[PDB]
RNA sequence: GACGGAGCCAGCGAGACCUUGGCCGAGAGGUCUUGGAAACUCCGUCGUGCUGGGGAUAGAGCAUUGUAAUUAUUGCUCUUCAACGAGGAAUUCCUAGUAAGCGCAAGUCAUCAGCUUGCGUUGAUUACGUCCCUGCCCUUUGUACACACCG
């Protein structure tokens, strides 16, 4: 199963690797649970990402 | 003075015409 | 000039290099950037509130800048000019983008949505045209020519109905709820319109 | 003539223009 | 009220080309099967049987749109690209086509040079135009 | 005034012992000391 | 400079700024009297505002924008001859 | 809008005529187009090329940038010349640089100053560009020091003022980059150096490019305006063209 | 209850084909495919696969490169047509792409009775990978919906391109096979193979 | 005289002149039916006004379009844009301003380029 | 035969040597023709 | 995509020779008179075969231009039918009418002779975010007129 999480906020000054953005997303199934994730493409707030794994916590990738 | 001047890092062949002209101050 | 209304003092004054005549002014929601427009320079001067210097000059208009406004939320600047177009400036950020939207006739007034998602403009033809800021496409338009009341001046040698002196609105503003526009100009009428459905709610003498 | 063509104000009036 | 220009160009030319073939009165030169219609061309027209009749049909329609036409106009009108040269179409075929049409009476010698759409030919192109529509 | 009314599309009005009442006050309740910053003092 | 101002200023300088005199130099009207008639009849706009006073004088930032009102019958004859009369602009 | 430029052109031509008369009377400061913004607003330069530029010209256009601190590059793909100037004036650009090549060899360079001129045209010879230097490295983009040599005639100061305002004002006294324009028989040698102040002298270092510039046309107007009155023109068919110096 | 807007039979002096009035009733792609029933199956692809605004033919002459996300508002069919022209020789020939796409939808309808636009949107949804990798070795990250639709378009078009690159099959029919196989989710489609490969490599480097 | 009105539509160098008068539903471009416009694939664009507002508003008028300059697509855009302008202006001059208002609303809601010129003036995206 | 225009100069070493020699002289004296804030 | 038919749309440009038109030839090209664009659209043939892609070399002819030679020069017809099947190590450039494809016109003091410029036509993908790597810089007397933040 794959979960869906809506981006609430694009984090700035995270210094992630070029082309990688650190964002915060709240799961659609439960609005409360919020997870920090790394994305490769263009992103904005209110955008929903498909999280196939919901347990991993995003770490800075240099 | 000879080192940091690539025009006279090194330039590609053919940028300078010094060898040609000096032949003619001889000629 | 910037004024502190707790102590009532002019704590700073701003001016151009060549004493440009200013007719409109706009202020960033953060209160850190102030932009003014002129009828003679065609350029929008940008300053920094804290330091008092000229950050930069926003060029791009081929006509005088008639009005300015900062979006309250998104902080975008929308500028209007007699050059028959409206320009949307994303001054804040690493890269600066400008999105021009051309307009039918000369724009005289501009009002910005408290949401910051829409902008309405009053033009010389007597039209209040409402554009979507993000998509830069028209979403609404209201006729104002007929509703406006203009009286024949005593010296007019031509009739009021045939007169074309002022059937436009030189000033417009939104209602904070966002469903109405109050419009005014060099005339004997204030007209209150409804944006979503495009009618006259009521007119005042 | 080219300068003369370049700076033609497009809006010029005369009375002969009626015919 | 039907006219040539009311009908699609290809539909009119294809239809009128067939009628010239069925009519059998349009003179065709013997060398049609051995010519390419242009120096820029490399092999002769594939539809050997009726390309000349289609050639006449297009030319007759061209006479209709423009009152006066000459061989030079048809040559550059039918020319094509080859550094490019833009060689004009073969002059030989166009003259025979223009001569062939006026034998039937479709066209006739213009004043001040060229060919006109003869009134009989102009009415002719109108009957075919109505036929395609109907 | 004169060239302004010549050059004005729009109406331009003409510009205009005993102790004196100063009628326009640039607040009457504010104190001058309260108008100075802690840095200025 | 001020030194010039005691001699540059003239009555002729003020009159050339008069709207009908501006009207003529632009070739907008053939004669000054013709310009006065058009101004009075209300067929001439300067920027957003219409002027019915012939004695109005134009400033240097402003002369670029003197023109006929959008719905002037004069502005129709303009574009009618040149065959550029666009109804959609109502002119 | 068209009326404004038409009027200002007449004012500009009148100003130069009055300035020319004043100079002639003096014969018996900074130039007027630049006097308004001389040392007040930093210059804005837009660098472009001719239609369908070769790869080398694009590289050369890229290099003319790094010479000028405030240069921006614009692809001239199908841009129409009145359309180009109007957009550049609209964006507030002060100077426009257009480059010409022949088989990937730069041939001419023209500089046009906005909003009403002047326009100066140069011919390019002995162009030695930096991509031709192996392992050369990147430039320093600080505000450079400027040197002008053998500009003696009135035309000499005139060309200097055009080239002078292409750069920013107030270079740091220890600014480590220097650009020199050396006039030698009307052939202005242009070069870029980076140095080190040594205990017993100074040592410089070539960054490039090398290119010898000769003015041949100078008009009072934008480079688009081919009707612009010619302030000065180069005469090549003169019999004394063999030995005439102007700069 | 009834509301009627016409009292008189409409007859135009210029004849117009009956199909054109049937189009006046509703806007349909090429007048043959309707967008009323098309909906994006996956919620994530919604707001980026734009199909709500009906268009008769792909060409629009719109401005979508101005800001960073006008491309989402673009009709997906326009995106297919624009992506289809590539390889230099085909650059700038949008009309060729429009015709190729018309033949492709005709082929899709012929093989499968489902609406071809539904097949296209299903393929775009299925072939959008959900995780990918970035060079540090490789590290796994998630994929933005816009970047998903961009890959989907690119992979489908390029697969159709090399499939008929030196093969008897023409561009239209190979594109139709590509789209239908992608919509089915079968591994036969090139784009599904690379989608699965990218997701598997992301799985390895998680 | 017969109520008639004239509009222009511009796209790149293509310029189209549309004359709209009272009539019986006769639409021509260069004096040919709008059904014969070329390219055929793009042809629906010339009908795109024709399809949005209904053909009765045409059944009560005739329209004649003459187009010159530019390339094929530019003529197509000029034709549709000029037609739409002609409809709105005719409905202004000889019909109520409401029918004009719904008409403008329809075009602007669908595609604003149908009524206003699309001129892609150059902009230096890089500041300066 | 006579020539009509200048022979285009050739950048020989002594032309270079004379040229950077002065550039060292200008910078030694800090003599720059550079525009300054006004 | 190659080829045959048919349909057609521009903007720059003016120091006897050009010409609209008629008559010859398959073409090139001739003769007798008047005035001073492609790409691209439709319908068709062919077909994964170094094939109807590629036209280098070669042979035989039909003409033009000069000049006085059996001299070359520029085109047309047929036949002959090569390398080339997407390109290594490396490398250069590029963000909207932009890359790219397409044709046209003028040689207007520098440079250019199928080279230069200008003109018009069709027309995109992706990014429009970051200092994570690289490189180039600025600051480390708030000095800055309120509020706020800082020390």
């Amino acid at each position: 199963p794959v979960t869906l999480a809506k981006v609430i906020k694009v984090l700035g000054r995270t210094g992630s690797r070029g082309g990688v953005t650190q964002v915060r997303v709240e799961f659609l199934e439960d609005t409360s649970r919020t997870i920090v994730r790394n994305v490769k493409g263009p992103v904005r707030e209110n955008d929903i990402l498909v999280l196939m794994e919901s347990e991993r916590e995003a770490r800075r990738l240099r | 003075r000879e080192e940091f001047n690539p025009f006279e890092a090194v330039g590609k062949p053919g940028i300078s015409k010094q060898i040609g002209e000096e032949q003619r101050k001889r000629a | 000039r910037a004024w502190d209304l707790i102590r009532y003092r002019n704590f700073r004054t701003f001016t151009g290099t060549e004493r440009i005549q200013f007719n409109c002014l706009a202020v960033d929601p953060s209160g850190e950037v102030v932009c003014a427009g002129s009828l003679d320079n065609f350029d929008i001067h940008v300053w920094s509130v804290q330091t008092g210097q000229l950050l930069d000059a926003l060029s791009g208009h081929e006509g005088p800048v008639s009005c300015l406004s900062f979006s309250q939320e998104n902080s975008v600047l929308a500028s209007a000019s007699w050059d028959k177009t409206i320009r949307i400036w994303s001054i804040f950020g690493r890269s600066q983008q400008v999105e021009p939207i051309e307009v039918y006739s000369d724009v005289l007034a501009l009002s910005m949505r408290p949401d910051g998602k829409e902008v309405a403009v009053s033009t010389l033809k007597g039209q209040i045209s409402i554009f979507n800021i993000e998509d830069a496409k028209q979403v609404g338009n209201i006729d104002c020519r007929k509703d406006i009341i203009s009286g024949r001046f005593n010296q007019d040698r031509f009739t009021a109905k045939n007169s074309e002196r002022s059937k436009f609105f030189t000033t417009i503003h939104y209602s904070f709820d966002g469903m109405a526009i109050v419009a005014g100009g060099n005339n004997n009428s204030i007209c209150l319109y409804d944006v979503p459905n495009e009618v006259l709610l009521k007119r005042f003498i | 003539l080219r300068e003369k063509a370049k700076e033609r104000n497009p809006d010029e009036y005369y009375h002969a223009m009626h015919s | 009220g039907v006219s040539v220009r009311d009908v699609a160009a290809q539909d009119f030319i294809n239809a009128y080309a067939s009628f010239l073939q069925r009519q059998g009165k349009l003179e065709v030169p013997g060398y049609v099967d051995i010519v390419k219609t242009s120096s820029g061309n490399e092999m002769p027209p594939q539809d050997a049987e009726g390309w000349f009749y289609k050639r006449a049909a297009s030319v007759a329609r061209h006479i209709y749109m423009r009152k006066q036409v000459g061989v030079g106009k048809l040559n550059k009108l039918y020319g094509g690209a080859k550094p490019y040269k833009h060689i004009d179409a073969s002059g030989s075929i166009n003259r025979k086509v223009l001569q062939a049409l006026e034998k039937i009476g479709i066209v006739e010698i213009s004043p001040k040079g060229g060919r006109r759409i003869s009134e009989n030919g102009q009415r002719d192109l109108d009957r075919i135009a109505a036929q395609t529509l109907e | 005034y004169k060239l302004d009314v010549l050059s004005s599309v729009h109406f331009v009005p003409k510009p205009a012992e005993t102790p004196t009442i100063s009628m326009e006050d640039a607040p009457l309740y504010m104190s001058n000391a309260s108008s100075l910053a802690p840095q200025e003092i | 400079k001020i030194s010039d101002l005691e001699n540059k200023v003239t009555v002729s300088a003020i009159c050339r700024r008069r709207l009908p005199v501006i009207m003529h130099r632009l070739k907008m009207a053939e004669t000054i009297q013709d310009a006065v008639k058009f101004i009075e009849q209300g067929h001439v706009r300067v920027g957003p505002n219409l002027i019915n006073d012939p004695a109005y004088l134009v400033t240097r930032n402003m002369e670029d924008y003197v023109t006929w009102v959008d719905n002037s019958k004069i502005k129709k004859t303009l574009l009618r001859y040149r065959n550029q009369i666009d109804d959609f602009d109502f002119s | 809008m068209l009326r404004r430029q038409a009027r200002e052109r007449r004012e500009y031509l009148y100003r130069k005529a009055q300035e020319l008369q004043d100079s002639q009377l003096q014969q018996k400061q900074v130039d007027d187009e630049y006097a308004a913004t001389s040392g007040i607003m930093d210059p804005r330069i837009i660098v472009t090329t001719s239609r369908d530029p070769s790869t080398r010209l694009s590289q050369f256009a890229k290099e003319i940038k790094l010479l000028f601190p405030n240069a921006v590059r614009l692809n001239r793909g199908n841009y129409v010349m009145p359309n180009l100037v109007d957009a550049c004036k609209k964006s507030g650009t002060t100077d426009l640089v257009v480059l010409h090549e022949h088989r990937g060899v730069p041939t001419s360079l023209t500089i046009s100053h906005f909003p009403h001129g002047p326009t100066a045209q140069f011919s390019l010879h002995n162009v030695v560009m930096r991509h031709d230097i192996i392992n050369a490295g990147n430039q320093s983009e600080v505000n450079p020091h400027l040197i002008f040599d053998n500009f003696t005639t009135a035309l000499g100061k005139r060309v200097v003022c055009i080239l002078k305002h292409l750069f920013n004002a107030g270079p740091k006294k220890d600014s480590e980059r220097v650009i020199t324009f050396a006039n030698r028989g009307d052939f202005i040698s242009v070069r870029q150096h980076v140095y080190v102040r040594t205990r017993e002298g100074v040592e410089i270092a070539e960054v490039g490019p090398r290119f010898e510039m000769r003015l041949f046309e100078l008009r009072l107007g934008t480079l688009e305006n081919k009707d612009a009155d010619v302030e000065w023109q180069l005469r090549r068919f003169i019999r004394t063209a063999n030995k005439k110096d102007y700069l | 209850f009834e509301v009627v807007e016409e009292f008189t039979p409409v007859v135009l002096a210029t004849p117009i084909p009956e199909e054109v009035q049937q189009a006046q009733t509703e806007i349909k792609l090429f007048n043959k495919w309707s967008f009323e029933e098309v909906e994006v199956k996956d919620a994530s692809l919604v707001d980026y696969v734009q199909v709500r605004q009906p268009i008769f033919v792909a060409h629009t002459a719109g401005r979508y490169a101005n800001k960073r996300f006008r491309k989402a508002q673009c009709p997906i069919i326009e995106r297919l047509t624009n992506s289809l022209m590539m390889n230099g020789r085909n650059n700038g020939k949008k009309l060729k792409a429009v015709r190729i796409i018309k033949h492709t939808l005709d082929i899709i309808n012929v093989l499968t009775d489902q609406n071809p636009i539904q097949v296209v949107v299903d393929a775009i949804t299925n072939t959008g990978p959900r995780e990918d990798t970035t060079r540090v070795r490789r590290q796994a990250v998630d994929v933005s919906p816009l970047r998903r639709v961009n890959q989907a378009i690119a992979l489908l078009t390029i697969g159709a391109r090399e499939a008929a690159f030196r093969n008897i099959k023409t561009i239209a029919e190979t594109l139709a096979e590509e789209l239908i196989n992608a919509a089915k989710g079968s591994s036969t489609s090139y784009a599904i193979k690379k989608k699965d490969e990218l997701e598997r490599v992301a799985k390895s480097n998680r | 005289a017969v109520p008639s009105v004239q509009t222009f539509g511009k796209k790149k160098s293509a310029t189209a002149v549309a004359h709209v008068k009272a009539g019986k539903g006769l639409i021509k471009v260069n004096g040919s039916p709008i059904t014969l416009v070329e390219p055929e694939i793009l042809r629906f664009k010339v009908y795109e006004p024709l399809l949005l507002v209904g053909l009765d508003k045409f059944s009560n008028i005739d329209i004649r379009v003459r187009v010159t300059g530019g390339g094929h697509v530019s003529q197509v855009y000029a034709i549709r844009q000029a037609i739409a302008k002609g409809l709105v202006a005719y409905h202004q001059k000889y019909v109520d301003e409401q029918s004009k208002n719904e008409l403008k609303k329809a075009f602007t809601s669908y595609d604003r380029t149908l009524l206003i010129a699309d001129s892609r003036r150059p902009e230096p995206k890089k500041f300066g | 035969f006579d020539r009509t225009a200048k022979p285009v100069p050739v950048i020989t070493s002594e032309v270079t040597e004379s040229l950077e020699d002065m550039i060292r002289r200008r910078i030694q004296d800090s003599n720059f023709d550079d525009l300054q804030r006004r």
